[PDB]
């Protein structure tokens, strides 16, 4: 009769359809994942192109339900996303052109090799060799020849295409009435129709703004003390109100600043935890870690691990002559089954790891009773931040006295619990500054505030100001420099990284709360916490059925981002910083270079 | 008197899907229900209703049936008298004043194949004890369609798709229904 009856008719024969054919889809590829063959790419070249063919058919005649007349939530979600038209708005001849130049940026980023001079005849390549220099080098003339040459040949190189990804990639977002294209991606936050949860597109630029005005005090203090640590090693190469080179932050990119903790170790003297020994002397095999990180989950009320699961996963390195990929992922196949393929070794690495794959799974268990179309996180922010936080308990000193890993005999020392927070924060918190401003470069230049002739020049001059770092060699405008990094040329969005670091750190505490943790927050654990579970379970089972406003606000007690649990993390950390830059300067010179 | 063949329906080599079930018929026999009791085990489900489950050897029936399909195992609360369901709606219903036995196990290894359909839509549910072995496609604002996978059309079979690899919930069970009547009239199994 009514238009909604006839909605839904349409959302019963697509559930179970689908589900069918996605089943089949993701059996293809676990065969080939685990054994390599030119025969098993057959299968999944042949199954998969259904899949894909099954989508598009299905939602042309989803476009027919207007969404006007429709006052139930849970169907407007769904057919909101059947009602995608995606890249299919484009010409036949525009989504070609945009496919190829994506081809081309993928083939040239796994391709580009480097040959040294007075040796042309072999080359260096990255995956191996450019990157044993940018985490093994201390020699600054030739960690400087690493950095500039690879941004010379394959940066140059996509310079042209990358002005072409961008006005090809605009017109699509405002077919779809949106003003650009990084309106695109900020549309995973977007809340609309429910009173007191709306979250507008463009509060999200305030919000991470917001919250990073508060994290400056606590990065400058950092900065500069591994700055003071860095003149040690270089001599006469960088001052002390000043910048830091581009190529000296321990990788290529400065993305992560972790190899600089042997030139940055607070105490050296004492050494890390590491239980790598304690393992092999006890005979620990592949399968017994995977024992025992499902007891952890079991302990908080969740439940346990499918039949399934252990007849069917791949917990060890088939050796022999069947070949595999050895990338750690958690793989929810369809029709309650769930897997993990993994190249397990006998290391702290791995247990840690296992973790947080096993992490996912309960995720993926928790909202298998939802509805096809909204079975995932509650934004692109939230599968992450679950698997993290496990592994950050299991992490804790008291957790691994527990299961026999570290002997009751061991006294923990404030020496101890300072070297444990530097590198925590030379991978969190150095990380923070250079995502927030390379999306920050992203998105004013779909806005088109960036002229096309200022681009390098806008791109170091929020460098200097926001991640205080100097180019070693001057760069004109015939660079591409941001496009040397796979997120960016691979069309990859950014901003997931930010918000998944700040809803981790609100996790824990609200989750640490629960279990009645008193001291740090660095040493809470949360096993053997019901309260914990239960607070835990309502989140994940709701998925994508509800705004993630109201989903944070079941776990935190609140429905925005916050920046001050993380803060309380890494609190102790800051007091400590304060009394060694006592006699120094804190802060940064713009008007300093090497080159001058 | 001759022994009941309930052993030659319990055990065949195949069985039907849920929308075109069979009718076995029992009478003028003598029956032995511990043959189901020793393996007790095997059954997933063994719910009675009306007759206690215990001590239920030394009954005397006016008549017995027996209804025997494939069903996953999502679907197996749905059979029972009072429930809305799909399966209570279009394939098959109980009354609500039924008395009988129902039983239920696991064939992972043998129904595990691409063959076994359950209706999914149709125009108003059906009466207890009725059978629908109609293929005409569906619509959702009139009477018959003659084009499937055209708007408003759509088809009303849908396949089960059974592999061994699949949960617990996805997996093929046979179910045998069992009802009983106990009115006046001349004693035929006992
Ligand atoms: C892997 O693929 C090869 C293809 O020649 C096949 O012979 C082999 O049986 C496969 N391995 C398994 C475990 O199925
Ligand atoms: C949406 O429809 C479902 C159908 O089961 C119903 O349970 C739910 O209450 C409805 N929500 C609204 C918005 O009323
Ligand atoms: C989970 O643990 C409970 C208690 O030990 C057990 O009864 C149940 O069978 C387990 N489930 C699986 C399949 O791990
Ligand atoms: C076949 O099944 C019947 C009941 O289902 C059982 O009594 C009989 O023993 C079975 N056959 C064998 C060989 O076990
Ligand atoms: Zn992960």
């Amino acid at each position: 009769s009514t238009i909604e009856e006839q909605a839904k008719t349409f959302l019963d024969k697509f559930n179970h359809e689908a589900e069918d054919l996605f089943y089949q889809s993701s059996l293809a590829s676990w065969n080939y994942n685990t054994n390599i063959t030119e025969e098993n790419v057959q299968n999944m070249n042949n199954a998969g192109d259904k899949w894909s063919a099954f989508l598009k058919e299905q939602s042309t005649l989803a476009q027919m339900y207007p969404l006007q007349e429709i006052q139930n939530l849970t169907v407007k979600l769904q057919l909101q996303a059947l009602q995608q038209n995606g890249s299919s708005v484009l010409s036949e001849d525009k989504s070609k052109r945009l496919n190829t130049i994506l081809n081309t940026m993928s083939t040239i980023y796994s391709t580009g090799k480097v040959c040294n001079p007075d040796n042309p005849q072999e080359c260096l390549l990255l995956e191996p060799g450019l990157n044993e220099i940018m985490a093994n080098s201390l020699d600054y003339n030739e960690r400087l020849w690493a950095w500039e040459s690879w941004r010379s040949e394959v940066g140059k190189q996509l310079r042209p295409l990358y002005e072409e990804y961008v006005v090809l990639k605009n017109e699509m977002a405002r077919a779809n009435h949106y003003e650009d294209y990084g309106d695109y991606w900020r549309g995973d936050y977007e809340v609309n129709g429910v009173d007191g949860y709306d979250y507008s597109r463009g509060q999200l630029i305030e919000d991470v703004e917001h919250t990073f005005e508060e994290i400056k005090p606590l990065y400058e203090h950092l900065h500069a003390y591994v700055r003071a640590k860095l003149m040690n090693a270089y001599p006469s190469y960088i001052s002390p109100i000043g910048c830091l080179p581009a190529h000296l932050l321990g990788d290529m990119w400065g993305r992560f600043w972790t190899n600089l903790y042997s030139l940055t170790v607070p105490f050296g003297q004492k050494p890390n935890i590491d239980v790598t020994d304690a393992m092999v002397d006890q005979a620990w095999d592949a399968q017994r870690i995977f024992k025992e990180a499902e007891k952890f989950f079991v302990s908080v009320g969740l439940p346990n691990m499918t039949q399934g699961f252990w007849e069917n996963s791949m917990l060890t390195d088939p050796g022999n002559v069947q070949k595999a990929v050895c990338h750690p992922t958690a793989w929810d196949l369809g029709k309650g089954d769930f897997r993990i393929l993994m190249c397990t070794k006998v290391t702290m690495d791995d247990f840690l790891t296992a973790h947080h794959e096993m992490g996912h799974i309960q995720y993926d268990m928790a909202y298998a009773a939802q509805p096809f179309l909204l079975r995932n996180g509650a934004n692109e922010g939230f599968h992450e931040a679950v698997g993290e936080i496990m592994s950050l308990s299991a992490a804790t000193p008291k957790h691994l006295k527990s299961i026999g890993l570290l002997s009751p005999d061991f006294q923990e020392d404030n020496e101890t619990e300072i070297n444990f927070l530097l590198k925590q924060a030379l991978t969190i918190v150095g990380t923070l500054p250079f995502t927030y401003m390379l999306e920050k470069w992203r998105w004013m230049v779909f806005k088109g505030e960036i002229p096309k002739d200022q681009w390098m020049k806008k791109w170091w001059e929020m460098k200097r100001e926001i991640v205080g770092v100097v180019e070693p060699v001057p760069h004109d405008e015939t660079y591409c420099d941001p496009a040397s990094l796979f997120h960016v040329s691979n069309d990859y969005s950014f901003i997931r990284y930010y918000t998944r670091t700040l809803y981790q750190f609100q996790f824990q505490e609200a989750l640490c709360q629960a279990a009645k943790h008193e001291g740090p927050l660095h040493k809470c654990d949360i096993s053997n916490s019901t309260e914990a579970g239960q607070k835990l379970f309502n989140m994940l089972r709701l998925g994508k059925s509800e705004p993630w406003t109201l989903a944070l606000e079941n776990v935190v007690g609140a429905k925005n981002m916050n920046v001050r649990p993380l803060l309380n993390y890494f609190e102790p950390l800051f007091t400590w910083l304060k009394d060694q830059n006592k006699n120094s300067f804190v802060g940064w010179s713009t008007d300093w270079s090497p080159y001058a | 008197t001759n022994i009941c063949p309930f052993d030659q329906v319990f055990n065949k080599t195949q069985f039907p899907s849920v929308y075109a079930w069979e009718r076995v018929r029992i009478s003028d026999c003598v029956s032995d229900y511990t043959v189901l009791y020793n393996s007790s085990a095997s059954f997933s489900t063994f719910k009675c209703y009306g007759v206690s489950p215990t001590k239920l050897n030394d009954l005397c029936f006016s008549g017995v049936y027996a209804d025997y399909f494939v069903v996953k195992g999502d679907h197996v609360h749905q059979i029972a008298p009072g429930q809305t369901g799909v399966i209570a709606d279009y394939n098959y219903k109980l009354p609500s004043e039924f008395v009988g036995c129902i039983l239920a196990w696991n064939t992972r290894t043998i129904d595990s194949k691409r063959g076994f359909y359950y209706r999914l839509f149709r125009h108003g549910n059906i009466r207890p004890y009725e059978r629908d072995t109609s293929n005409v496609p569906y619509n959702a604002a009139g009477g018959t369609c003659n084009q499937p996978g055209t708007h408003n059309c759509y088809e009303p079979l849908q396949d089960y798709g059974f592999t061994s690899t699949s949960g617990v919930g996805y997996q093929p069970f046979r179910v045998v229904v069992l009802s009983f009547e106990l009115l006046n009239a001349p004693a035929t199994v006992c």
